[PDB]
Order: structure tokens, then C-alpha cells, then sequence
């Protein structure tokens, strides 16, 4: 069964934070083996706390876990630069127990104030559907933290296929620049009244919208 | 001090397959099952399968089942995890990782599932302060430049990171913002530069023709 973490959190230096990991009463709720990995950009991950709430030797005890019911929660107080990461909460693997991770969260250590994204939805080109394709083209830029969700709709309905979006990445400014690309046929584009690229940026969702026709 | 070292590297066309090695030192190889999770890129950790090092028995994760295999060899401390028919989505850093708590875990080992060759792009004007734009498409491998008017408009230009689509291309966008005042009068052209196919293209953005 599929462990639930935040997509991202975030706190200021100094500050404590914590991550919450929920699964159900079966897993998370009967055994004392959920586990917490550290893992910095193009690094392997470091367990920082396992069964529950004990360290290995040498992890800061600014480290600590608990569990209530069917969730676990990893805490890190006095937030160091070094803290910014992400994290992922897991369960023992191995005899008996088949092993299963969280979707992971990113922490960030909060060094500017936060920022939305500036979103821009293009339509397919004239020239491009003329080649007989479609590429519909959201650009998000300037946010922080560096953590969105990126959802499409046809009309109201949401669509995954035909979806390529990138992880954010650091801008010159150190906000963050992202971008979803939706490929559909030409005849998708002309038969629905409309495509939506949907933002969610801490909790705040925007939505473009463009259609084939003025009317 | 425990180390787990992994193979390198590889590229795999789709239908292939992978082995990946991780060797144990600095504790006793047997003491520990060797955990096995894979990660596609800027996706998140996922558990494939574990193996006890003493008898070599083995559990797989229900999603690889049928095509991943994992072996051991004591006699040289190693661990091995063979995953077959790879598809493009199996592209991840694959890793091992110490005992039943994973604490440690091997560097692990990059592998990009590809038949992707060198190929120039497409490019398209993305129409019209306002936002105008080139979208360049399906090109591989990277880097795409892009310039405005041969170097001439530097202020507003955004030339965003490329996606690394699923069909093992990369597409960009690159994005201006100018006084919605002069889209009338000024041109605009992008000058997109694909070194590694040997092409350049140069494309007009023109604005959305009111009616």
C-alpha cells in the first residue's frame, strides 16, 4: 500500500518543520519500521531515522520521528541550509515485509521570500498544425519554492496522456523555471472548446486557458 | 567502513536488458539482505525486490515481476539485479541499499533506456507587454541555443531548461517579453542553433492577425 507525503514543504532558517507520511492501519499503523531518507541533488540517500523515531549514529538529533495512528512524522528542528533536500519516508524491506516508499518531499530552506509563478499558455501554431501537429506550451517561471504540480484538462476533464513536463530548475535569480508540453492530434485541438494548463504553487492553483476559436 | 559500489553507466536501446553489480565492503556480505530501488529522473524512490545474501532467495516487487532477477555471488560479495525487455520508462539510477532499514546505500548506476539518434529540430513561432516565443521541438542531443534577432534582443529573453520527452527527445521553449507597443512595427526572429545535426534555423514570430 502507497505511503502519502506533502509534494513540498518549506521553512525559514532557525525554524522547525515536519514532514507527515500516512498509510493505513495495516502498514504505518501495526509496525514500528517506518524509516526517513535525506537525499541532496545527484546524491544517494542517507537514512536519517528508522523504526520510527531511532537515529543512526552521527545524524543530528535536530532528526527526530514519531508516529500517530497511521502516521509517521519526521521533525528537523533549527533549520540549516544544509536541511534542504528531499525527503522520503519508507518501511522495512526484507523476510515478510515487501517494501514501499513515499512519493518524497522536497524541503526547502526559505533564503528569499516567496514567489508565484508567472504562467504563459501557448496554443498550437498555425504552421504546426499545419504540418499536421499540435503542441500545446505552458511556461512557468520566476516561483519559490522550486515545487509545483502541473495538471491539464480537455474542457473540464482532465488529461495525462500526451504530457511531458521538467523538474524545476534554478533561474540566474535562484527562483525556479519549469515547463509542460501537451501533444495532441490537430483534430483534439479542434474538437474540444477548450485546453487548460493548471499551477498549483504552495497551495494556490492558477489555470490558462486557450481555445481553437474566437467563437 | 561500509560501501556498497555499483557498475557503471550504460544505455540500452528499448527490448534490451541490464545488469547492475553492487559489491559489499567493510562488513560481512551474509550479515545483510541487499535491497534493490530504482528512480526515474525527478521522480521518486521506487522498491524493486530484496535478497537474502545467505541462501539467495529472493522477493520481487509485484510491478517487475517476470522480468526482474536477482542473484548473489558470496564468494566475491556481490549482489546483482538483472531487469529485462526495458522500456524507455525504465530510465532511472538504479540502487542497491544495505539490510532491511537501507542503511546504506550503494552511488548507484544510471540507466537510460534509448533507440534516440542525433536529429535537428522542428521550430515553430509561438504568436504574441506581450509574450511571444520559439518552440523547438524534437531535437537530440542537447544543446539547443537560441538568440533574438542575431543578438540583438538580450532584455526579457527567457530560453527555458529542454524536456526529455518519453519518445527519448528534448523539446524547449524560448520566450520574449516587449512592449506590447511595438509588436506592429518590430520584428521578431528567433535563431535557434543545433550544433550536434549541424542545423540552424531562423523563424519569424509574427503577431496573432486580428481577424
Amino acid at each position: 500500500s502507497a505511503l502519502t507525503q506533502p509534494a513540498s514543504v518549506s521553512g525559514s532558517p532557525g525554524q522547525s518543520i515536519t514532514i507527515s507520511c500516512t498509510g493505513t492501519s495495516s502498514d504505518v499503523g501495526s509496525y514500528n519500521y517506518v524509516n526517513w531518507y535525506q537525499q541532496h541533488p545527484g546524491k544517494a540517500p542517507k537514512l536519517m531515522i528508522y523504526g520510527v523515531s531511532k537515529r543512526p549514529s552521527g545524524v543530528s538529533n535536530r532528526f527526530s520521528g514519531s508516529k500517530s495512528g497511521n502516521t509517521a512524522s519526521l521533525t528537523i528542528s533549527g533549520l540549516q541550509a544544509e536541511d534542504e533536500a528531499d525527503y522520503y519516508c519508507g518501511t522495512f524491506a526484507g523476510g515478510s515485509y515487501y517494501g514501499v516508499f513515499g512519493g518524497g518531499t522536497k524541503l526547502t530552506v526559505l533564503g528569499q521570500p516567496k514567489a508565484a509563478p508567472s504562467v504563459t499558455l501557448f496554443p498550437p501554431s498555425s504552421e504546426e498544425l499545419q504540418a499536421n501537429k499540435a503542441t500545446l506550451v505552458c511556461l512557468i517561471s520566476d516561483f519559490y519554492p522550486g515545487a509545483v504540480t502541473v495538471a491539464w484538462k480537455a474542457d473540464s476533464s482532465p488529461v495525462k496522456a500526451g504530457v511531458e513536463t521538467t523538474t524545476p530548475s534554478k533561474q540566474s535569480n535562484n527562483k525556479y523555471a519549469a515547463s509542460s508540453y501537451l501533444s495532441l492530434t490537430p483534430e483534439q485541438w479542434k474538437s474540444h472548446r477548450s485546453y487548460s494548463c493548471q499551477v498549483t504553487h504552495e497551495g494556490s492553483t492558477v489555470e490558462k486557458t486557450v481555445a481553437p476559436t474566437e467563437a | 567502513q561500509v560501501q556498497l559500489v555499483q557498475s557503471g553507466a550504460e544505455v540500452k536501446k528499448p527490448g534490451a536488458s541490464v545488469k547492475v553489480s553492487c559489491k559489499a565492503s567493510g562488513y560481512t556480505f551474509t550479515s545483510s539482505y541487499i535491497n534493490w530501488v530504482r528512480q526515474a529522473p525527478g521522480q521518486g524512490l521506487e522498491w524493486m525486490g530484496t535478497i537474502n545474501p545467505v541462501s539467495g532467495s529472493t522477493s520481487y516487487a509485484q510491478k517487475f515481476q517476470g522480468r526482474v532477477t536477482m542473484t548473489r555471488d558470496t564468494s566475491i560479495s556481490t549482489a546483482y539485479m538483472e531487469l529485462s525487455r526495458l522500456r524507455s520508462d525504465d530510465t532511472a539510477v538504479y540502487y542497491c541499499a544495505r539490510g532491511g532499514w537501507f542503511d546504506y546505500w550503494g552511488q548507484g548506476t544510471l540507466v537510460t533506456v534509448s533507440s534516440a539518434s542525433t536529429k535537428g529540430p522542428s521550430v515553430f513561432p509561438l504568436a504574441p507587454t506581450a509574450a511571444l516565443g520559439c518552440l523547438v521541438k524534437d531535437y537530440f542531443p542537447e544543446p539547443v541555443t537560441v538568440s533574438w534577432n542575431s543578438g540583438a534582443l538580450t532584455s526579457g529573453v527567457h530560453t527555458f531548461p529542454a524536456v526529455l520527452q518519453s519518445s527519448g527527445l528534448y523539446s524547449l521553449s524560448s520566450v520574449v517579453t516587449v512592449p506590447s507597443s511595438s509588436l506592429g512595427t518590430q520584428t521578431y526572429i528567433c535563431n535557434v542553433n543545433h550544433k550536434p545535426s549541424n542545423t540552424k534555423v531562423d523563424k519569424k514570430v509574427e503577431p496573432k492577425s486580428e481577424f
